[PDB]
């Protein structure tokens, strides 16, 4: 399925 | 709260603390306190949140989807109402922590940021926690549903007139608002449609990054073409 | 106790859909209200105890010593004290989870354990709670490394008299107590003896498992030789 | 360092 924004925050 | 007797700079010093001990909960908490003191936030102060949110609420999302599929495989033996029981806790602890970041948002996040980058982060954030709010809603889900439609939509409207196309919090709202259309607003075409302008957007204007801007634009492009991939 | 008007059966149940979705922390606290019904623990559910506690502690003692160096780094510029706050916050945390194990064993899983194979289970956990506080004990320490020298040894004398050498929880408490020898006792000479002999005995009693056994045994015993290859 | 006895169970 598709990714939604992760983490690279 | 708890965190009411302890000072603000502490709060963000343990804040990144738990970051780097991986403990998720208590920076949710630490972060709240910091956010309860009533000052505005900075960038990295926005992200500390948004870190310690996303990965508290990843944990829940997750537990739930290994749940909710162990249920629907139960009707198709009668085990007993244990499976609910379990999927019914875990979705309102879920249910509860959306609502904090929620209420946070609401008081007084939101109506306090005048700056399109403070604006554009709390309004995609609010997206964000609606439509895992929608994920879960089974009775209601309209009125979820149309409250992320209508926070993502004003972020949008706010980034395309404020914030040039390679800008990361840009690029991160269009893909999140695209996996909306997908797998929430059953809108195939529009989450295609938004992923592709957004990738040439953003393509077209790379050449006015430094090297640093550059790294960090990409990566998020290439997840919006990850999906594409699948999607197409 | 919370888990006082629930089911036993139901307890387990919901165990092992904690187990399934990662939710350690659930986990542990069924698992704490089955054990409270009173009634003695089959072996897939010591095994689910186990894996619970080890999961929530495992967690603990990671973020605890990512702290401990910070807070090592620190003295040798003056930050506050808001590192050793929230080291000492993860401390008692840990220390709590491990006094409530060791309180489930007193009360009363340990004595009415009559079987070598549970009595033998409970007191490798009796000292594996032990070693976890002598790690984090600075004041005390001595009274607690003996506490935790005190139930392995008990344990592996029962093991060796009850237990064939390839049983894979009389290897999992030899490899634990020599871990105990080497990082805790500060005896690294009595750590690889007992590795090593562990090692050569189950070897010599292989021949006697079956394919399924066979594999149960050989993964603990490549963690030993592991070991050796570190300590030697 | 070294390893004590894992999950496994
Ligand atoms: C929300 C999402 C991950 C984002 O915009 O991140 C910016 C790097
Ligand atoms: C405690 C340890 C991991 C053990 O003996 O496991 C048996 C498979
Ligand atoms: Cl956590
Ligand atoms: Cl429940
Ligand atoms: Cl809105
Ligand atoms: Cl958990
Ligand atoms: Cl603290
Ligand atoms: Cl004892
Ligand atoms: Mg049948
Ligand atoms: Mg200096």
């Amino acid at each position: 399925r598709a990714h939604s924004c992760p983490a690279s925050l | 709260g708890a965190m009411g007797s302890m000072e603000r700079a502490s709060l963000i010093q343990k804040a990144k603390l738990a970051e780097q001990a991986e403990r998720y909960e208590d920076m949710a908490a630490f972060m709240k306190g910091a956010v309860e003191k009533g000052e505005e936030l900075s960038c990295e102060e926005r992200n500390l949140l948004s870190v310690a949110y996303k990965n508290v609420v990843g944990g829940q999302r997750a537990a739930w989807r290994v749940l909710s599929s162990i249920e629907q495989k139960s009707n198709e033996e009668e085990k007993g109402p244990e499976v609910r029981e379990y999927r019914e806790k875990v979705e309102t602890e879920l249910q509860g922590v959306c609502d904090t970041v929620l209420g946070l948002l609401d008081s007084h996040l939101i109506k306090e940021a005048g700056d399109a980058e403070s604006r554009v982060f709390y309004l995609k954030m609010k997206g964000d926690y609606y439509r895992y709010l929608a994920e879960v809603a089974t009775g209601d889900k309209k009125r979820i549903i149309d409250s992320a439609r209508s926070a993502y939509q004003e972020a949008m409207d706010i980034s395309k007139k404020e914030m040039p196309p390679t800008n990361p919090i840009r690029l991160g709202l269009a893909l999140n608002f695209s996996v909306f259309h997908y797998e929430i607003a059953n809108s195939p075409e529009e989450a295609i449609s938004l992923a592709k302008t957004t990738f040439d957007e953003a393509m077209a204007d790379l050449h006015t990054l430094s090297e640093d801007s550059y790294k960090d634009s990409t990566l998020i492009m290439q997840l919006l073409r990850d999906n594409l991939t699948l999607w197409t």
